[PDB]
């Protein structure tokens, strides 16, 4: 898959700085991932974004703090399933023929 | 349209004072075709462990039988009927059904 | 694994159709199929010791395909 | 090489690591909590979570199971943070290529190993679930950092230093407990009520060794806290404060071991030949003393915990002390993550010593039994896996060697070419000359 990866990431590199690809398509079935139809397209939208991000702080990162951050990320069902199970059991296990009605609607 | 609503009340800490053993009420629609003579109508049976079962006759073929009320969330509990249209005020011991 | 436990059988089955039956797969070296004395009849569960363990693990894989008197036969390790 | 790709991969790896140590902090909040608590008493500003969270071992709603493992993961997270710091550092420091990417088109290879090998390179947990340690730190072992008597930070082993101390005081009037009583001295006592004269050689040497020990123990037991930060903090406290000792009566003490009336004479004494001499000779010792002081303060809970241990063990019996030691040992060497017919046997020929060589040099007690070995699962496994096929032929000899030559003992047509010389010629050869003809 090295080929696909490389072309995705390259067209993503250039696309990150969007007119060169739209010209390439008309100039030159290799870049079929450009259309949102081709599944890989999605991952493409990722890579570009990522590169777009590298362009953000092109600024140094001077990050205790890392720890605090990982904690906050951490911070950012089973029992229920169990109770439900119990309910299913009991519902399945009671006499629905022990009737004693009062009225009607 | 028109729908039915039932308000069932339970004991006031009178006898339930005497072990997390299944410690909500459950409802089911039963056909009268099976009884311990006559038949031909449905019953909205409601049951709780200690107390005795209760039934309500439903001559109308269909009432309040809604169409995708909530947005398809899947905790079946017991069945679509129970989650769809029941409430169990466990703090006051009041079971509402509609 | 050399031995297996076998459930769900009919007393017309005996130690012989087990002998013959499981050696169809691989030879039963030691057969045990209780005869109950009191009412003189079988409950239908079995224990089988083989030559070594490989016989019996293949036996776990293949083994529970047997059907005794139209009915299902339990085979598990022991 | 397009720097964009490199910087990208860097930010991505950093993300991966943060995510890993965050997953960890998630499964067992103690990892952070523990750490943070200690941090609290070193850098007072630090904000710490609600006590309830700490106790119930929960981060938001779910209370996690209480967990050697805590410490382990803390050291693992330590190396992770090291990697992260490195990457952060290096980081701080089109058609042309797409054409060359066409190189070697014909490779039948599946490539799913960039984010998976990294994600995997830094995740929890062997084949499936045996060792909590990540592939990143697979050769990380705490027992090479903590002794058994320290119990991964539970206690600090001071018996050794009690020995050295006996050697220092040149007597035996000093008991383990009286020695600990001495240690307790360590803001003013260790300075104004010294066990020995602070200008004694043996004493200063001892104090050095001990200080070093306490410090290494400190940072050893709290990997997660920035060591350099703490070091620098202490150093600056040493330089900026430590006429820090003031008395309303005697004035200002100097670690020259003399007091001074007023700050004035104190200052004009810090340039004198005496103080120059002393501060120039006893600097390292004074500083080490100070470190012993502050590090022992930061470890008050461990000091107390150990002293307690001492008194306990001391008040044990023999059996008690033994069983306790057993416990410490087990804790030390345990995985950080848990998953009549007498003449009858002679007559029948049994209970007589015999051996099969091919099977694990195994012993057999009977000749009928060994004769039954010839048809067996394991015996045939040794043969067949050895490359000697299982059949009767070999159902005699035991030694591995001879059956190899026996198995060697176990394991051409003429197609008439047209020149009448090919009557020696093989079938396949003449077919090859069919393809040639």
């Amino acid at each position: 898959s090295a080929f696909d990866l490389d072309v995705v990431k390259l067209t993503a590199q250039f696309v990150a700085r969007r007119q060169f690809l739209t010209q390439l398509m008309q100039k030159e079935y290799q870049f079929d991932f450009l259309r949102p139809q081709h599944s890989l397209f999605n991952y493409f939208t990722k890579l570009v974004e990522q590169y777009t991000k590298i362009l953000i702080p092109p600024s140094k990162l001077k990050k205790r703090e890392v720890l605090d951050q990982v904690c906050y990320r951490v911070e950012w069902r089973k029992k229920e399933e169990e109770e439900k199970e119990k309910e299913r059991v009991a519902y399945a296990q009671i006499d629905w023929h022990d009737f004693v009605v009062v009225e009607t609607v | 349209r028109p729908g039915y609503k039932v308000t069932k009340q339970r004991d006031s800490e009178m006898g339930q004072q005497s072990y997390p053993e299944i410690a909500m009420p459950r409802h089911r629609f039963m056909s009268a075709y099976e009884q311990r003579p006559d038949r031909r109508w449905q019953y909205l049976l409601m049951a709780a462990e200690p107390y005795e079962t209760i039934a309500f006759k439903v001559p109308s073929r269909e009432i309040d039988k809604a169409e995708g009320k909530f947005w398809t969330h899947w905790n079946r509990e017991t069945k679509q009927f129970f989650l769809q249209f029941h409430f169990k005020m466990e703090k006051p011991p009041a079971p509402p059904s509609l | 694994d050399a031995t297996v436990y076998v459930g769900g059988l009919d007393e017309k089955v005996s130690e012989p159709l087990l002998w013959e039956l499981f050696l169809q797969a691989g030879p039963v070296v030691n057969t045990h199929m209780p005869k109950d004395r009191v009412t003189g009849q079988h409950q239908g569960y079995g224990f089988v010791e083989f030559l070594s363990e490989e016989d019996a693990d293949y036996a776990i894989k293949i083994m529970n395909m047997i059907k005794l008197y139209g009915k299902p036969i339990r085979v598990n390790k022991a | 090489e397009t720097i964009l790709e490199q910087q990208r991969r860097y930010h991505e790896e950093k993300e991966r690591l943060m995510d890993v140590m965050a997953k960890e902090m998630l499964t067992k909040k103690s990892t952070l909590r523990d750490q943070i608590n200690s941090d609290h008493r070193t850098r007072a500003m630090q904000d710490r979570y609600m006590e309830v969270s700490g106790n119930l071992r929960d981060l938001y709603d779910d209370k996690d199971g209480l967990r050697a493992e805590f410490y382990n993961r803390l050291k693992q997270i330590k190396e992770f943070h090291r990697k992260h710091p490195n990457e952060i550092c290096v980081p701080m420091s089109l058609k042309a290529r797409e054409n060359p990417s066409e190189e070697a088109q014909n490779l039948v290879e599946f490539t799913d190993e960039e984010g998976y090998g990294r994600y995997l390179d830094l995740h929890d947990c062997i084949n499936l679930k045996a060792s909590e340690k990540l592939d990143y730190i697979t050769y990380l072992s705490i027992f090479d950092q903590l002794f058994d008597i320290p119990k991964e930070r539970k206690n600090a082993e001071y018996k050794r230093y009690l020995e050295m101390l006996l050697e220092y005081l040149q007597d035996y009037t000093d008991r383990v407990k009286p020695l600990q009583d001495q240690n307790e001295l360590f803001f003013e006592k260790k300075w104004e009520n010294g066990t020995f004269p602070g200008w004694p050689k043996e004493t200063s040497s001892a104090l050095t060794h001990a200080g070093a020990h306490l410090d290494l123990s400190a940072f050893s037991s709290w990997e997660e806290l920035a060591s350099l930060g703490l070091d620098r903090l202490k150093s600056a406290l040493l330089a900026l404060g430590l006429g820090t000792l003031e008395e309303r009566a005697q004035r200002l003490f100097s670690t020259k071991s003399l007091e001074s009336l007023d700050t004035s004479l104190f200052a004009k004494n810090p340039k004198s030949k005496g103080t120059k001499r002393d501060t120039e000779r006893n600097k390292d010792i004074a500083f080490l003393e100070a470190q012993i002081y502050e590090y022992v303060e930061i470890l008050g809970e461990q000091r107390h915990l150990t002293h307690e241990n001492v008194q306990r063990k001391q008040a044990r019996t023999g059996e008690e002390r033994e069983e306790e030691e057993e416990e410490q040992i087990s804790e030390s060497e345990s995985e950080d993550e848990e998953n009549i017919p007498y003449w009858l046997y002679k007559l029948h020929g049994l209970n007589i010593n015999y051996n099969c060589e091919i099977c694990g040099n195994y012993t057999y007690r009977g000749p009928k039994a060994f004769q039954r070995h010839f048809a067996e699962w394991r015996h045939a496994h040794g043969m067949r896996c050895l490359g000697i096929p299982n059949t009767a032929h070999f159902a005699n000899v035991t030694q591995i060697e001879d059956a190899v030559s026996l198995w060697a003992k176990l394991k051409d047509t003429e197609e008439e070419y047209e020149d009448s010389s090919g009557n020696v010629v093989n079938k396949k050869t003449y077919e090859d000359l069919k393809r040639q003809g």
